[PDB]
């Protein structure tokens, strides 16, 4: 029998090395949902702005037709901040995933062994 | 002023009257009796050349050759495509100063056979060399607080070896105290042999411009620009009886600031393009039979800054070129041709081709027949900026033009009429934000230019019309002058030379800025008298007189911005 007490001595351990790596993995995730979300939305500002003095887009030499490239630059710089962050929430969300799944079959596994 | 000699069609030096083309050419002598502030004051006088600008001397303008759009006529500076349009696209030659002009020789008609992208309407070569011993000291003061300081000297240094410097310090109101260039220039010639020969150059400028900003609480007002702009290039030429070679490199860097005085320069708010431009250049020309035949390379390349142009990275473009040139005279007819196959970074390659021939069917009278393709390079923008697109195609024009010159009873005229069916257009869509290639436009036009004696009396009359449409619309482009008549008339009595200077431009549709959604308004077809003078109170020195708008005449050429009225420029200069 205690081939098996040692057989749940180190399945509660690996329990509690996958419940830190979730832990660890929600704050991340948490992490770059928020970062992206506000990235997301400075692009949109970004993109109102455009159609706003997207009125004077032909016509270079209307004045408001610089209030559009100079939007287009902050759009494209935060487009790039947009896909910076969802690579990186993509990142989080695979490990998320991949977390949760570990843990569940490490509880399942867990529950098996505590069957005496 | 025909039968003196250019380069600007094949690179090398021909005889006006061997170009098939119609070619203005202006002079040292020309800009000096114009008393012309700036470069844009130059070509505005000259056939098919519509200008617009955002007020006066160094506010954003474009120039329409022939209908053609801003972006569609190559400037080139001393046969090098301008530094100052690689980050737009387009050719602003307001920003680049007048003191350094010393020739501008300027062909219609297709010339990417020849000197590559951009070359649609036409070509125009500002030169910044001539050959001139002496030194001469010059000044200036006129409305609107103009202030002008200039001295220029070319000597010989060894009698082998010329050298040559010019300064300037150019100041204008308008803005606060709203452009101001000062240009340094040097060049150092010299000749190995009778036939070898090599130089070395460098100029710049510093050009500070103030100018009306669109205001956005909270955030910073970029109202002030200060451009440096810098130049240097080196070459051989080889000037033989029968072969001509020429090999020139060049480097071009300028910084473009555009920013708030309160907030700095250096500072997030402030704009910043850089620009760094190389070319290499290798020309040559055989004269074959009673003509010749040339083949050059031309490589160029244009590196921008994070930031410029309104894209976020830096760019690394670079286009190689090799074409060909050809010309024979055989009895009474003419023929010149070129061919040409760029090699663009980003589109790889674009052949362009274009030929003439002329016939002398009776002795002083010419019918001369043309066709040819050019193109324009997508810019920056157009590729990487948010809206950009990075695999557009050139903007693609086929070309026709017909011709009759003669010269009768002293008179030497031409009328002619010109085809240009441009396409691929590049086109902004509001919908998708992006650009494209869908886009067409027909210009159908006509170019009449005289030039006569009567008593000591000199004219250079012309006349153009020009009706620029969309192909698909069937519209009217916005902003172009359905007609402009250019008049000049040169007398010296008495030993004062004088310039009566008279320009009706035509009717011009543009966008009414001021309610939207804007309208179209009709801009008032206007007439414009200039009067200038000059006398010798010496041989080394004369005093220059002139006012432009001589009857206070305003209006616009860009709705909704003011235009100089009546100006005057008292002037001076001491050659010795
Ligand atoms: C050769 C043909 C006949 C003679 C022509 C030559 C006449 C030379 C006149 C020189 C004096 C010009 C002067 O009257 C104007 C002045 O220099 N500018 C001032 C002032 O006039 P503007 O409104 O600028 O024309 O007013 C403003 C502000 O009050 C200033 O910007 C400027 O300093
Ligand atoms: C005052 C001496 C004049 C001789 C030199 C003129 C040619 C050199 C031009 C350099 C101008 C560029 N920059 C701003 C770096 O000077
Ligand atoms: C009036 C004196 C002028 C001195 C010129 C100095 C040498 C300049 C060399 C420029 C060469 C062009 N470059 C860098 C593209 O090879
Ligand atoms: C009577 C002398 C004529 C005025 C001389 C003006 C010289 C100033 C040129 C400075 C140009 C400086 N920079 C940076 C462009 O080289
Ligand atoms: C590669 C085909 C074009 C070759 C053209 C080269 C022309 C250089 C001109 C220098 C002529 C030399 N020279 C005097 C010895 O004849
Ligand atoms: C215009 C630049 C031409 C560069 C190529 C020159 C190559 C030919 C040189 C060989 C002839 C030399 N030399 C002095 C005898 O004529
Ligand atoms: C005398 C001029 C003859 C050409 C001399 C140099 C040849 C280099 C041409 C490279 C052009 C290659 N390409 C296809 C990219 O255009
Ligand atoms: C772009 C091509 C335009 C045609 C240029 C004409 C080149 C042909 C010259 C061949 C004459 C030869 N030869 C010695 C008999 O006179």
């Amino acid at each position: 029998y205690e081939r098996a007490r040692a057989e749940l001595n180190q399945a509660n351990e690996d329990v509690a090395r996958n419940q830190e790596r979730q832990a660890k993995a929600v704050q991340v995730y948490n992490s770059r949902k928020s970062e992206l979300d506000a990235a997301n939305k400075t692009l949109a500002d970004a993109i109102a702005e455009i159609k706003q003095f997207n009125r004077f887009a032909h016509d270079p030499m209307a004045g408001g037709h610089r209030m559009w490239q100079m939007a287009g630059l902050k759009a494209q710089r935060a487009q790039t901040d947009v896909n910076n962050k969802q690579a990186a929430f993509d990142a989080a969300a695979k490990e998320k995933s991949d977390a949760d799944a570990a843990l569940s079959s490490a509880m399942e596994s867990r529950k098996k062994k505590e069957d005496k | 002023s025909p039968d003196t000699l250019v380069v600007t069609a094949n690179r090398f030096e021909q005889p006006r009257s061997t170009v098939l083309a119609p070619t203005t050419v202006v002079t040292r002598q020309d800009i000096d009796r114009w008393q012309s502030t700036s470069v844009n004051d130059v070509l505005r006088r000259l056939p098919g050349v519509d200008i617009t600008q955002n007020g006066g001397s160094g506010q954003l303008s474009s120039i329409f050759i022939r209908g053609t759009n801003a972006s569609h006529v190559l400037v080139l500076i001393d046969g090098v495509r301008l530094n100052l349009a690689g980050v737009s696209g387009s050719a602003d030659l307001s920003q680049f100063p007048i003191a350094l002009v010393q020739r501008v020789e300027y062909i219609r008609g297709p010339r990417s056979a020849v000197y590559g992208s951009d070359a649609i309407g036409g070509v125009v070569n500002i030169i910044t060399t001539r050959d001139e011993p002496g030194t001469e000291i010059s000044a200036g003061w006129g409305s609107n607080s103009y202030q002008n300081y200039d001295v220029s000297t070319q000597q010989q240094l060894g009698d082998k070896t010329r050298v040559t410097l010019l300064g300037d310090y150019a100041h204008t109101h308008g803005d606060n105290d709203g452009f101001l260039s000062k240009t340094l220039y040097g060049a150092l010639e010299h000749n190995f042999t009778d036939a070898w020969s090599g130089f070395v150059r460098g100029y710049g400028y510093d050009n500070r411009t103030n100018y009306d900003a669109y205001y956005s609480p909270g955030s910073p007002l970029l109202d002030t620009r200060k451009l440096y702009s810098q130049s240097w290039d080196a070459g051989l030429r080889y000037n033989g009886e029968l072969i001509k070679s020429q090999l020139i490199t060049s480097y071009s860097h300028s910084k473009d600031y555009n920013y708030d005085p309160h907030y700095g320069r250096y500072d997030s708010s402030a704009t910043l393009d850089e620009m760094k431009q190389y070319t290499v250049q290798w020309a040559n020309n055989v004269i074959v039979g009673h003509g010749s035949i040339g083949a050059g390379v031309d490589w160029q390349k244009q590196t921008t800054t994070p930031g410029t142009g309104y894209v976020e990275d830096g760019y690394d473009q670079r286009n190689t070129g090799i074409y060909l040139t050809g010309l024979q005279q055989v009895g009474d007819f003419t023929f010149e041709g070129a061919a040409r196959s760029d090699d663009n970074s980003q589109f790889g390659r674009h052949g362009t081709w274009q030929t003439s021939a002329g016939w002398e069917f009776i002795e002083g009278y010419r019918f001369i027949a043309s066709y040819g393709t050019s193109y324009k390079a997508p810019n920056l923008g157009q590729l990487y900026g948010f809206y950009g697109n990075p695999n557009l195609d050139p903007e693609k024009s086929k070309q026709w033009e017909g011709a009759f010159e003669g010269l009768t009873a002293g008179v030497n005229w031409r009328i002619s009429g010109y085809r240009n069916d441009v396409s691929d257009l590049i086109d902004y869509d509001d919908h998708t934000l992006k650009y494209y290639n869908e886009g067409k436009a027909r210009i159908k036009g006509v170019e009449a230019t005289a030039n006569f004696d009567t008593g000591p009396l000199t004219h250079t009359v012309s006349y153009d019309y020009v009706d620029a449409r969309n192909a698909i619309t069937d519209t009217p482009l916005l902003r172009r002058a359905k007609q402009q008549v250019k008049y000049q008339l040169d007398w010296q009595l008495y030993d004062f030379d004088w310039g009566i200077t008279y320009q009706y431009l035509g009717t011009r549709y543009d966008k009414d800025y001021s309610s939207y959604p804007y309208q179209t308004v009709k801009m008032g077809g206007v007439s414009l008298w200039d009067l200038a003078v000059a006398y010798p109170v010496t041989s080394h020195l004369t005093v220059r007189g002139k006012i432009a708008n001589l009857f206070d005449k305003d209006y616009e050429t860009v709705y909704g911005y003011q235009t100089a009225g009546r100006e005057y420029t008292l002037s001076g200069s001491y050659t010795f």
